[PDB]
């Protein structure tokens, strides 16, 4: 997907959000403080939005029949249809 | 004609059209329709192309 | 996934018929007696998965269950070259080997005693089916084992598989031969009861008609059971040809039979086969036309059911389906149907739309056909009620004679009363009356609560 | 540096399993019974340092610790040709040889008695480990030595290495055979307690499942303990092949198990092996495709865990990871996943994203593979609760019967009461119920 500039940029933003989330989790050894909890909520919203964007991208490509492999990756992600049941948004992290 | 047959399988492509695209493989169409029934009953806005392609490959 | 069909072979006659059917299917599919596909069976155009499962990467095993109450026949089957064709887990032999003693009540009680084991075997086979359509039972209605055990099996299948279709290949007693089984009419009554209540489709196999055809049509002075079984296997093969030659229409057993069975009560089908030939007449490939095929099929001498000439009831064909195998020109089919309609060669029901269905089928490539064209006729004809009426007359004669009832009173089904037989007789009488009603335009209100 | 793994073999059953595991590993790596790499083992592509230590530039010694409270089995191991493969400084044998008397409390008390010696051995092995990931304990939960000493060792490892991972290969007692060890549920309860509190993941190895598989699938009329141990060692080898043949993914054991345990309680893993063949069925090399491979793997006959048929709970797979080794076409794997989803051959959790993970792995170059393609399935499946529910029922039955508690009352851990056993039984019941919830959509709100 290196060639899919908008998809590549969205994926890069998702990866950076994941890195920031991992950093936030690593900084808090115990339960998240109010700042850590706020960061976690922001990360959850970002991740759900980015995964919804990913699902929208996959559906747009399906409409354009542009890439089978992206559909395969989406199928692998939604194997239990959880993301499909979640509408392609990354499942709400239960706090 | 020899080139079309050997390199582009024009007659073979037509036979394929008959078997599949002309629904000559009627059992395949039946099984596909049976699998699609739970999907084709759903609202069209809820269809995922990936799922339909996977069902098609499975039926094949 | 294919609509899998489980084959149930019940009692001595049913198990013999099933064995010959499996032999014929193997021959048509190029399957060796060991279950291995012959190298010549390269035409992957047959749907084995409807009736057969693959046991290994090479061995396709028929979805067939061979059930007998006497071990002699099962051992003889297991001593045949086809011993490796059947799944050994699908072979049930009664340890006692004693059968049901030609007693339907005894057969039913034995089925109840082996109900759990038999249904466990059936469920084990069912889990091996990806899209099982239903079960096909081959049995006789006149004996004890195939009849009584068939009724028990039908009841238990209806209880366990209430959403699955139940078709039967039910051998009906010979009406032209005096049955030594004086309780056969009782056995027949119980079997008809179960067919009415627990079967969804009953293929009637009258041994009287089979014997008559073997004598008159096969030119067999003393027809062996084997020759009748070979005719039955030919009939079953023709019935499975649309499964073995997939096409645009009627690609499934339920899809094939849906056009034939208009009402749940009107589930009694008549069959026809063509061409019927003696083995010797293979030599001359006659350029038979579709019209010629249908015309020969239309001859009562060629009908695999011996209906009496009822002079009182204007029996008629309700529906006709012709399954034709071999080289067929569709335009010739169209002209043939046109000519058949023009000649009004068949009378149809007046209360609904009816026609002669025509199926064109390819022949099996794995089985060399001596005939360019073969054909199956499926027909609904009101004269089949006369067979049921004859069975009813035999039932009434036995009850009026109390014949062989002492053996049935020993069994719980007939120990206290024969109410199941009387209810079966009443249901069969209503069936006869509806078939007579179904011959009339007033059939539109036949079976209506206002009627 | 490799993530070194210490193998702990506890009690009679655990020590036998460890010995057979080390034998299998040596055979797979072409290591001589003395720990020396065979001259034919020129393919230096295996990662021995993950599970084995090098004694010299040529000799690989398993990072395995063999622990028994009875000297007979340890001496029998030391009397085998493979006695020289293991580092002797990593071998602790109880001098008294008396075992734990099939008493978990006695095994725990013995672990406490050998705490100094055991932790000295552990520290010596840790110093021999460049980047030790953690310890792997092989034991039985029903006996005294493997159960009690195993629980003591788990407690002491958690106390001493609280920041280190603790994986166990825990052999569960056969639940279909009537155990003569009436206190086995107490031993099992204590082991489950220790796995619940101090372990992060417990791989349940049910001896009942091993016996069932040996009889029905291996066609072994009387399965020997040795044959079961060889099957387990083969399974461990297959599980470690991806560690020994490094690749793009799953290069570490902790990386492998992290994806499987979403919550600390959801640490019950199911296993699968491929190709699964009966000993007699080696003959026919079936040209199995990745779709065909997965299809055979999807058969309950090929799953390395015999979960009971729970009729009340709609048990489901929480997660599945398939590690496939050998020649695999990726398109065949993709078609396999497609067919599995299309055929709904596995039910996944409804409360979170779940899939069948597929790993393609190289085979060990040092072990000649008779099979072109092999595969491991790792799965989290709620039907394991039926094993856990059965263990809980046995625990409750023993506590309600006070069976064999008089022998335990002789030991200080169980002298006054069996409250630890009852609390363990209650925790296991809650675990079964939680696993049933994880089969349900309400697992999203489980624990809320």
């Amino acid at each position: 997907f290196i060639l899919l500039k908008p998809v590549f940029h969205c994926l890069n933003e998702i990866l950076d959000l994941c890195h920031s989330f991992c950093s936030l989790v690593s900084q808090n050894l115990g339960p998240l403080d109010e700042r850590g909890a706020a960061q976690l909520s922001i990360l959850v919203k970002g991740f759900s939005r980015q995964s919804s964007l990913l699902f929208k991208i996959l559906s747009s490509v399906r409409n354009h029949q542009i890439n089978s492999d992206l559909a395969q990756l989406l199928l692998r992600l939604d194997y239990n249809k959880y993301y499909t049941q979640a509408g392609g948004t990354l499942g709400s992290f239960g706090m | 004609l020899d080139v079309l047959n050997k390199k582009y399988s024009l007659l073979d492509h037509m036979q394929a059209m008959r078997r599949y695209l002309l629904l000559g493989q009627g059992d395949f169409i039946r099984h596909l329709m049976d699998l699609l029934k739970p999907e084709l009953v759903r609202p069209a806005t809820t269809l995922y192309q990936h799922n339909l392609t996977g069902i098609l490959e499975t039926a094949v | 996934m294919p609509r899998e069909i489980i084959t149930l072979q019940l009692g001595q006659c049913g198990n013999q018929i099933g064995f010959e059917f499996w032999k014929q299917l193997c021959a048509e599919h190029g399957i060796s007696p060991e279950g291995i596909v012959e190298e010549f069976a390269t035409e992957g155009t047959d749907r084995k998965d409807v009736f057969f499962y693959q046991a290994d990467d090479e061995h396709y095993i028929p979805r067939a269950v061979l059930l007998d109450l006497e071990p002699r026949v099962i051992h003889s089957i297991l001593n045949s070259p086809y011993a490796k064709l059947y799944n050994p887990e699908n072979i049930y032999l009664s340890e006692h080997g004693g059968g049901a003693g030609n007693n339907w009540a005894s057969g039913f009680s034995q089925g109840e005693k082996i109900h759990e084991d038999i249904f466990d075997i059936i469920d084990r086979e069912a889990d091996g089916s990806d899209s099982l359509e239903g079960f096909v039972l081959c049995h006789s209605i006149a004996g004890g084992t195939g009849s009584g055990l068939g009724s028990y099996l039908l009841e238990r299948l209806n209880d366990r598989y209430p959403k699955k279709l139940v078709q039967t290949y039910s051998v009906f007693p010979n009406q032209d031969e005096m049955s030594d089984v004086v309780v056969q009419p009782y056995n027949s009554l119980l079997t008809l009861k179960r067919l009415t209540q627990n079967a969804d489709c009953v293929v009637v196999l009258d041994n009287t008609a089979l014997n008559r055809i073997a004598t008159d049509r096969l030119h067999i002075q003393n027809p062996s059971f084997s020759q009748i079984n070979q005719l039955v296997s030919t009939i079953m093969s023709a019935s499975t040809t649309t499964l073995r030659y997939p096409g645009y229409m009627n690609n499934d057993l339920i899809g094939l039979i849906a056009s034939l069975i208009p009402t749940p009560r009107l589930h009694f089908l008549m069959t026809g086969y063509t061409p019927l030939t003696t083995d010797q007449s293979v030599a001359s490939v006659r350029k038979t036309t579709v019209l010629d095929v249908m015309r020969r099929l239309l001859q009562p001498k060629n009908v695999m059911v011996s209906t009496g000439r009822d002079r009182q009831t204007n029996h008629c064909y309700i529906a006709i389906l012709n399954i034709i195998q071999g080289e067929v020109d569709p335009t010739q089919v169209h002209k043939s149907l046109q000519r058949i309609r023009e000649r009004k060669l068949a009378n149809f029901i007046p209360w609904g739309p009816a026609s002669i269905q025509v199926a064109l089928s390819r022949k099996s490539p794995y089985l060399p056909s001596a005939h360019r064209v073969s054909g199956l006729m499926m027909a609904n004809h009101t004269s089949i009620s006369s067979l049921f009426e004859r069975t009813c007359r035999q039932y009434d004669k036995l009850r009026k004679r109390e014949a062989f009832l002492e053996q049935f009173r020993k069994e719980d089904m007939f120990k206290d009363n024969f109410d199941e037989m009387d209810t079966s007789r009443e249901i069969v009488q209503q069936l006869i009356d509806e078939y007579h009603a179904a011959t009339r335009p007033d059939y539109i209100s036949w079976g209506t609560q206002e009627q």
